[PDB]
């Protein structure tokens, strides 16, 4: 319950995420417009890009289980994907769609499986860590505390 | 008088991220999300400046930006009517926003007929960087 602590650990498991590759510094371009004038826009870009992948993750996964599978209907959703992530930092993300579109261009049905499966880990790792950042900050901020804001 | 300015983006992360930076940049932007919506705002507004997604559904931005190009030229949407656009000597800035693919290069850009280009993620020091050459 030592709030300077928890700023603390706050500061520390954010860099962890950098240093680990699951954000890359655009998220701290989102970080830097949340301020005064815009108080919760972090969490609500990120609410968007999680209710957005949610529903391209469900449609490439019904692309790719069809008998004869469409490359023309599952292209879109990586190029959807690939940019949103790009939007807010998902860098592990990011890079995962980026090798998916390579098997897409080469039509390789297989390659794509594995490719989807791993996208996925991907975006259910950057989901955890991002929701978990906003758990940790929102605690913080109803104890009377304050998180810092990003001046970089 | 205020700049008018008009961003074409399908993805809708992107649009969120944009108009918040362009707001604290001290700007206001009209939304398109294809290229036939942009040449219907365009029809209906004079904008200072156009931020125009390359790859979009419907009408892309390079298609999107030779149509402009050839209104700015003869005066009408008949090279838009042709291409199956339903539409009922001031060069509009027109920037790009490319995805880092094979099939945006800047070269091509420029071949369609924008005067710029924004590499995504677009970031604030990008915005500030092409506001300050194309607004007045
Ligand atoms: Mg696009």
């Amino acid at each position: 319950m030592d709030l300077v602590q928890k700023q603390k650990s706050l500061q520390d498991y954010t860099k962890s995420l950098f240093l680990e590759g699951i954000l890359d510094s655009q998220f701290l371009q989102l970080q830097q417009l949340q301020d005064e004038s815009n108080p919760d826009f972090v969490s609500q870009v990120v609410t968007l890009f999680f209710q957005d992948s949610d529903r391209i993750l469900n449609d490439l996964s019904l692309s790719l289980d069809q008998q004869v599978v469409d490359f023309k209907k599952v292209d879109p959703h990586v190029h959807q994907l690939k940019g949103s992530s790009s939007s807010i930092g998902a860098q592990r993300v990011k890079n995962a769609c980026v090798v998916f579109r390579s098997f897409c261009e080469q039509q390789n049905v297989e390659a794509c499986h594995r490719c989807l499966q791993q996208v996925k880990q991907e975006y259910y790792l950057v989901k955890n860590r991002l929701e978990t950042l906003f758990k940790l900050e929102q605690q913080i901020v109803a104890s009377g505390g304050m998180i810092p804001a990003v001046e970089l | 008088s205020k700049p008018k300015i008009l961003l074409v983006e399908d993805n809708k992360i992107n649009i969120m991220v944009a108009k918040s930076m362009m707001k604290q940049l001290g700007h206001t932007m009209d939304i398109a999300n294809n290229g036939v919506e942009a040449i219907t705002a365009i029809n209906s507004s004079s904008y200072d400046l156009v931020l125009m997604d390359v790859c979009m559904p419907v009408l892309d931005g390079l298609k999107a930006t030779r149509l402009i190009r050839s209104y700015e030229e003869t005066g009408n949407w008949n090279a838009a009517i042709e291409a199956g656009v339903d539409i009922s000597t001031n060069r509009l800035p027109i920037i790009a926003m490319t995805a880092n693919t094979l099939a945006e290069s800047s070269e091509e850009c420029y071949a369609n007929g924008m005067d710029s280009f924004i590499s995504k993620p677009v970031t604030l020091q990008k915005l500030r960087e092409c506001l300050q050459q194309y607004l007045h």
